[PDB]
């Protein structure tokens, strides 16, 4: 089970 | 911590640095946000008169506590700039994303939500609403959570497959925003489901890996949805990818956060074939070459893009990684969410990773003639 990462605009 | 941003820094120093001799081409494009998903559509246009070809990528975006979009974007390749053709209004980011290879401009994606969408992107605006309403063209229901796994049968228009984090399977048949409730739900698997594809050639076989560490094999004219035809004891870890070979019926390969990509043989499933090994963390998806029978690709959490080559398995060497190792491709610098190759210019792939970064890339032609 992947845990996604906090995505960061730019 | 924090350490780790000195080493692949310098890392992508050395990278940079020795592009002019690894590739014969490499475009980097940083999206606004990134993508989980990249999937080449099948067209390429050649203008007349012109330096390059224009093709197509079915992309999304993962943002944090923003609106989301289903996005195709153009690429100009040689004989080059990337464009944004369009953004459809998505709830929650884009898992997956993949066309309808009888109608490509059908769009199949995955949710937050249970939800499977589908997306015809010919009804949609040029410019997203900025209501931010989602308005698939139809809902797939069926699952209880979220997943990755998705795929679309190439000899039966309109059957998709679904894998889910409730331990499931969905297949729907769409051909007749309305709701359509799964045709059939496979229930085999005792853990998530990471992952499922279609046999390429028996419209009737299907594949899916999962949490449980098994791939399995299912029929569909099987009247007993919780038992496959096959299952296997796969991997050490979790199974998070398949594809089938597309030259060779029988052959498949699978990726797994035990760091190996094993490949099998589906007439002898208890005699794993081989085991690539040289990823250093979680794989998370392999994909065979669409133009070389011998040539297969993985990508995952250690940062990078590996090429196999399996005909050089066996030969003889004086060394940094094993034989069938044809290439590693060290471009990004964060986790590799997917891939695809290019299937118009044989080598040609284009990666998507974390920290928002979109490559188009080739490896050298000396590296593999």
């Amino acid at each position: 089970m992947r845990s996604k990462g906090r995505a960061r605009k730019l | 911590d924090a350490v780790e941003e000195r080493v692949i820094n310098e890392e992508y120093k050395i990278w940079k640095k020795n592009t002019p001799f690894l590739y014969d081409l490499v475009m980097t494009h940083a999206l606004e946000w990134p993508s989980l998903t990249a999937q080449w559509l099948p067209d390429v246009t050649r203008p007349e008169g012109k330096d390059f070809s224009i093709h197509r990528l079915v992309l999304g975006t993962h943002t944090s506590d923003e609106q989301n979009h289903l996005v195709i974007a153009s690429v100009q390749l040689p004989n080059g700039k990337i464009e944004i053709e369009i953004k459809i209004n998505h709830e929650g980011e884009v898992n997956r994303a993949r066309y309808m290879p009888q109608n490509p401009c059908i769009i199949a994606t995955k949710t937050p939500s249970s939800d499977v969408l589908v997306f015809d992107y010919t009804k949609h605006p040029s410019k997203p609403d900025p209501s931010g309403e989602c308005n698939p063209d139809l809902r797939l229901r069926g699952h209880q959570k979220e997943g990755y796994g998705l795929s679309w049968n190439p000899n039966l228009s309109g059957h998709l497959l679904s894998a889910s984090d409730d331990h499931t399977i969905c297949l729907w048949d769409i051909s007749a925003g309305k709701v359509v409730d799964a045709k059939t739900i496979f229930t085999g698997h005792t853990a998530v489901v990471e992952d499922v594809s279609w046999h390429l050639l028996h419209e009737s076989l299907f594949g899916s890996v999962a949490d449980d560490q098994k791939l399995m094999i299912w029929d569909t004219r099987s009247n007993n949805t919780s038992k496959p035809s096959h299952s296997v004891d796969a991997h050490t870890a979790e199974v998070n990818c398949l594809s089938f070979n597309p030259y060779s019926e029988f052959i498949l390969a699978t990726g797994s956060a035990d760091k190996t990509v094993a490949l099998w043989d589906l007439r002898n499933l208890k005699l794993k074939l081989h085991s690539f090994e040289s990823h250093k963390d979680e794989i998370f998806q392999v994909q065979w070459s669409p133009h070389n029978e011998t040539i297969l690709a993985s990508s995952g959490t250690d940062r990078r893009l590996n090429v196999w080559d399996l005909s050089k398995i066996g030969e003889e060497q004086s060394e940094d990684g094993p034989p069938e190792l044809l290439f590693i491709h060290g471009g990004h610098t964060a986790k590799i969410s997917d891939f695809s190759w290019n299937p118009n210019e044989p080598w040609v792939i284009c990666s998507v990773s974390e920290d928002n970064i979109m490559q188009v890339w080739q490896m050298a032609e000396n590296i593999y003639n």
